[PDB]
């Protein structure tokens, strides 16, 4: 039992800052990576980046100036922090832990909704 | 970037039906490829890894093939519970990618 649970804000306004946080149990942060992917609704999956067991991150290429992904080891927490939401972030977050070229286990997912 | 392409993006299907989903990479990915099914509601599942490996629990009537710029998913078969959204990913450098999706749904 591997457990990632999304918690996130809702609805927020648009160029808002936002922090969404994934919780995880059941394993260590230092020995997998935490990946960030989001889905608009009706839309395909889209990767935002991951946070790598030693702390290194790697993001989307489009997205990269308004993202940052940290987390804390010792709270068991990964955080997804975006910048000056655009209404198209509307969209389902999740967190996936990787192991060996997978995501092997997924989180249900937050639902962000960008709204004036 | 290299970018994955799905088709077909949506196939009706019959249960007891055989089909093959096409993930086409625009760059060589050396069989870092992965495939996930996703319900209505529900986050994606993983079904394959590494493009033949079928992970813990997936039935059999589900196999993965390729290599270089061409992979395939063929379901044998179909059952009820196979009815959704299936996606590839790959894993070669980074930035990752998913291709666009296919949606298979019950004729």
């Amino acid at each position: 039992q591997v457990q990632l649970q999304e918690s996130g804000p809702g609805l927020v306004a648009p160029s808002q800052s936002l922090s969404i946080t994934c919780t995880v149990s059941g394993f260590s942060l230092t020995g997998y990576g935490v990946n960030w992917v989001r889905q608009p609704p009706g839309k395909g999956l889209e990767w935002l980046g991951m946070i790598w067991g030693d702390g290194n991150t790697d993001y989307n290429s489009a997205l990269k100036s308004r993202l940052s992904i940290s987390k804390d080891n010792s709270k068991s927490q990964v955080f997804l922090k975006m910048n000056s939401l655009h209404t198209d972030d509307t969209a389902r977050y999740y967190c996936a832990r990787e192991r060996d070229y997978r995501l092997d286990y997924w989180g249900q997912g937050t639902t962000l909704t960008v709204s004036s | 970037d290299i970018v994955l392409t799905q088709s077909p993006a949506s196939l009706s299907a019959s249960v007891g039906e055989t089909v093959t989903i096409t993930c086409r990479a625009s760059g060589n990915i050396h069989n870092y490829l992965a495939w996930y099914q996703q319900k209505q509601g529900k986050s994606p599942q993983l079904l394959v890894y590494y493009t033949t490996t079928l992970a813990d629990g997936v039935p059999s009537r589900f196999s993965g093939s390729g290599s270089g710029t061409q992979y395939s998913l063929k379901i044998n078969s179909l059952q009820p519970d196979d009815f959704g959204s299936y996606y590839c990913q790959h894993f070669w450098s980074t930035p990752r990618t998913f291709g666009g999706g296919t949606k298979l749904e019950i004729k």
